[PDB]
């Protein structure tokens, strides 16, 4: 909803396009009203300056009008080359994007738009496309005590994914992108090493799923 | 406007000390373009310079808030012209303010310009963003509680208008 | 210099940002002629005896100033050209 | 460059000629400005990704990574790292002689001091909060439990980091050493910059020489050209070097706009690897330089910018049967 008030007031956002399309009518109109300059020649209309002197002259001045117009044309057709390669890349970046993005989920970052990215919809406009990402942006966060390790026998227990934090008391392990502590036992963690070498590592214990259920 | 033994040039004459041989009559440069010269009345070595040139530039806000304009002549010393003096040049008609907001008119080389506070156009050195320090330390850790789905319009030309 | 920008922009209405819109160059305040005779053109104009184009003569002329007004104020001479030669500039001339 | 000057210096007689070619003279500023515009939109994607300026803490505690080399200075006026030093040096008259002709030299939008503080920020961020600044607020998380993740995008377990911290301590140290003298000891490194800058310089040099050029006219100098010639014919002559000069400038813009064209290209890689590489971690092979990418670490030069690719490389080998 947010994006429809957006566009309803928003000239600016499409900008980009707009550019493209004024660029290009900017660069016709400046083509025509080349037809209008004398380019030395006695005038910028073609028949006028023929009924005006016997052709042997005209044949001398019309080139001051072609090699003024034909200019004009290649001055006009090489801007449109650039301009076209200018296009040409930005048509390239649609297609990974589309490709990518759309048709993907894209582990590229901040190619889709900032947050995690979940999604893009590909939205038509006039010469152009416009994508609505649909990211994922983290919120709230706390401050948390952690530890890259923790003892429990002289082992050291790393997570398999996520990071030992606590609150202070009570060590949790939880992924990273969100808050969501769990206990600790040895499914959330493997073993390796031992407690001399980690910088950093606590003591503590890592309860067992399988003791508890041998005890009966 | 000056014309030292035939050879004619505008430009401003000051005193310099670069040093010629006696025989010689031009200074020059990289360009082949005339630099110093030498007084032939009394011998001394004249610089060169441009006059004061550069762009006019009409900095303003849209003609719909108003219509007060802040004239930035670029590249000049102020002097040839409310005044200010920039890294860019001779600006003239907004009230310097040593206070730094986000970048909102680009002038150059940091001085930005923006409408607000009665009003009057203010030029600025522009702060790159926010200011933050991430409080830091080897057991610290911050993990997100909670998050939100934000859906960010992205715009990208495909096509231009065909001719022939 | 505002209403020099609506007629680069070519709108009644400028939107907000800057705009290039003249150029200002600092015009001198005055010349500087620093130097560090007379040509005889009445000796070379109303001479007595030209020589032939067998062996025509030349004189090296230099170092004196020209009195190019009565060139023209002459009047009596049938075919006067000059290529690459300006009379109002004649006198400003530093050959 | 302003057309008008450039074209004809301080005459009315050349400058009225001038109209007769139409918007020649306007489109070429408004050529050379859509190029002028993007430089500091360029300059805008590549290095100010990030929403805030962070900095760094006030004493370092990495786990023995030492980026005294890398982060800004404190003792400098214009704070920038000891490196960035190195470079402003080995890159580098026309300083008016082309400002004599109306060949103007605008200034950036953003400061070198101004693009040392992104490049702190990037860098501040970096260091302290992992690669969750480019996704939102930035989440300080302890450097060395940071590292344990970016093995395991390369896919090696962090019980190696964990292990192996002191160790990679000094390769990474001893490595930052190298890149000093990688820079001090050769002046060629740098080259892709200098080759962008001498180019400038060398079109803005030619350029100008075309304004002594006779381009078939009687003289360059458009007085002795015009003044001298009579009124009648000096029009023609002036022709030959307005269309001359007219067209000099139309060589002129157009190797900028395909020049600006390729830094364009070259931005984007920028954009790209400063929001992939710096920002992020990588999984593309070879984009962020050989080996498995670890983390980058933007750094400021001239016109420019210079990544530092921390990566990972395997070293020896013991063959195994396998099954
Ligand atoms: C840290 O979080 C743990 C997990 O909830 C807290 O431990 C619980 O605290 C509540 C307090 O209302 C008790 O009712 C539970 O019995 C506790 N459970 C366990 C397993 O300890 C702990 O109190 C929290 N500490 C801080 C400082 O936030
Ligand atoms: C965790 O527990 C171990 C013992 O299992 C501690 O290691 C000893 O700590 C005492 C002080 O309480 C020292 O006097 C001993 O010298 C330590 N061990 C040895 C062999 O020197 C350890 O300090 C505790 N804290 C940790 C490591 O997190
Ligand atoms: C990081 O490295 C720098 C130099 O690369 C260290 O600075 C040196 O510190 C020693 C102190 O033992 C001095 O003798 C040197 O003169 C310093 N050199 C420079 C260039 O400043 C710095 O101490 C190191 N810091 C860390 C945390 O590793
Ligand atoms: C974490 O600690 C810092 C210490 O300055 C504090 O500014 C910040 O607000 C704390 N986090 C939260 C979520 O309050
Ligand atoms: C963390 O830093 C503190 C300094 O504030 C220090 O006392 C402590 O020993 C450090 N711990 C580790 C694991 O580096
Ligand atoms: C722009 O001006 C028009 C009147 O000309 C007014 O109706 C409109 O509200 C204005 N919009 C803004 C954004 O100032
Ligand atoms: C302007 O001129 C003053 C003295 O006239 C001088 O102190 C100052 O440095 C000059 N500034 C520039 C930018 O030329
Ligand atoms: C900024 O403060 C200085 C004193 O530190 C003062 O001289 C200057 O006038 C102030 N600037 C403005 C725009 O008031
Ligand atoms: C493995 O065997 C091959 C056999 O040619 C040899 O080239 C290679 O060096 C061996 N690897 C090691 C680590 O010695």
């Amino acid at each position: 909803g947010k994006i429809q008030d957006s566009l309803s007031s928003t000239a600016s956002a499409l900008g980009k396009l707009q550019d493209v399309v004024n660029q290009n009518a900017q660069a016709l109109n400046t083509l025509v009203k080349q037809l209008s300059s004398n380019f030395g020649a006695i005038s910028s209309v073609l028949n006028d300056i023929l009924s005006r002197l016997d052709k042997v002259e005209a044949e001398v001045q019309i080139d001051r009008l072609i090699t003024g117009r034909l200019q004009s044309l290649q001055t006009y057709v090489t801007q449109q080359l650039i301009r076209a390669a200018e296009i040409r890349a930005s048509a390239n970046l649609a297609a990974t994007k589309m490709s990518e993005c759309v048709l993907g989920q894209s582990k590229r970052v901040d190619f889709c738009g900032k947050g995690y990215h979940l999604m893009s919809f590909p939205q038509s406009a006039p010469h152009g496309v416009v994508f609505l990402h649909v990211t994922y942006v983290p919120a709230q966060e706390k401050n948390f005590t952690t530890a890259p390790a923790i003892c429990h026998d002289g082992k050291a227990h790393f997570p398999r994914e996520g990071v030992f934090v606590s609150n202070g008391t009570h060590w949790f392990v939880t992924q990273r992108n969100f808050y969501e502590p769990q206990i600790i036992t040895t499914d959330n963690t493997f073993v390796s090493g031992n407690c001399d070498v980690v910088i950093g590592i606590v003591n503590n214990t890592v309860y067992d799923p399988l003791q508890p259920e041998l005890d009966s | 406007n000056f014309n030292f033994n035939g050879l004619t040039g505008t430009g401003v004459l000051t005193e310099s000390n670069k040093k010629f041989l006696p025989f010689q009559q031009f200074g020059r440069d990289i360009a082949d373009t005339t630099d110093a010269v030498r007084d032939p009345q009394t011998l001394e070595i004249l610089d060169i310079t441009p006059c004061s040139f550069g762009g006019v530039s009409v900095i303003t806000p849209g003609t719909n808030t108003s219509n007060q304009v802040a004239v930035l002549y670029q590249d000049v010393n102020c002097t040839e012209v409310n005044v200010f003096q920039t890294r860019a040049g001779c600006l003239i008609g907004a009230e310097h303010v040593n206070n730094s907001y986000e970048c909102d008119i680009p002038i150059g080389a940091g001085i930005c310009a923006s409408y607000q506070t009665s009003q009057s156009i203010i030029a600025y050195t522009m702060s790159l963003g926010a200011e933050n320090s991430v409080a830091y330390s080897n057991n610290s850790i911050a993990i997100p509680t909670n998050f939100t789905i934000s859906v960010t319009t992205e715009i990208l030309p495909v096509s231009m208008t065909k001719t022939s | 210099p505002l209403s020099e920008t609506k007629c680069t922009l070519k709108s009644f209405t400028v939107e907000k940002g800057i705009y290039q819109t003249s150029n200002f160059r600092v015009q001198p305040t005055e010349s500087i002629v620093r130097f560090p005779n007379l040509c005889p053109f009445g000796e070379v104009f109303n001479a007595t005896r030209f020589a032939s184009v067998y062996a025509w003569n030349r004189k090296r002329i230099s170092n004196c100033v020209a009195d190019y007004s009565v060139l023209y104020n002459s009047a009596s001479f049938s075919t006067f050209k000059c290529y690459g030669v300006s009379p109002t500039k004649l006198n400003d001339l530093c050959f | 460059v302003d057309c008008t000057m450039y074209i004809c210096g301080d005459s009315t007689e050349c400058s009225n000629l001038l109209l007769q070619y139409g918007s020649f003279c306007t489109q070429l500023n408004r050529a050379l400005t859509g190029i002028a515009v993007e430089q500091d939109k360029n300059t805008q994607e590549v290095f100010a990704q990030v929403k805030q300026i962070y900095k760094t803490p006030p004493i370092k505690d990495f786990g023995g990574f030492n980026f005294s080399q890398i982060l800004p200075d404190p003792s400098k006026p214009s704070k920038r790292s000891f490196i960035e030093d190195l470079l402003f040096n080995k890159v580098t008259d026309l300083i008016c002689a082309q400002k004599f002709n109306g060949l103007t030299v605008l200034p950036p939008l953003l400061t070198d001091e101004m693009i040392a503080q992104y490049t702190s920020a990037l860098l501040a961020g970096t260091i302290t909060s992992g690669w969750t600044f480019g996704a939102g607020a930035a989440l300080q998380i302890p450097f060395a439990m940071q590292m344990a993740y970016r093995f395991n995008g390369i896919g090696v377990t962090q019980n190696v980091l964990y292990e192996n911290q002191k160790l990679i301590a000094n390769q990474f140290n001893s490595a930052i050493g190298k890149i000093q003298d990688s820079l001090s000891s050769t002046a060629s490194a740098l080259g892709k910059l200098q080759d962008v800058v001498n180019q400038n310089a060398q079109a803005l040099n030619t350029l100008v020489k075309q304004l002594s050029s006779n381009f078939g006219a009687i003289s360059s100098v458009l007085n002795d050209i015009l003044s001298r010639l009579d009124k009648v014919e000096a029009e023609v002559q002036i022709d030959r070097l307005i269309t001359g000069r007219l067209q000099s400038l139309q060589t002129y813009v157009t190797q900028q706009l395909i020049r600006a064209a390729e830094i364009r290209a070259s931005a984007n890689l920028a954009a790209t690897k400063m929001s992939e590489c710096v920002l992020g971690q990588s999984k593309r092979v070879d984009f962020c330089g050989k080996g498995y990418h670890l983390m980058s670490f933007p750094q400021s030069a001239p016109h420019g910018v210079v990544f530092l690719h921390v990566t990972y490389v395997p070293a020896q080998e013991k063959n195994f049967t396998t099954a």
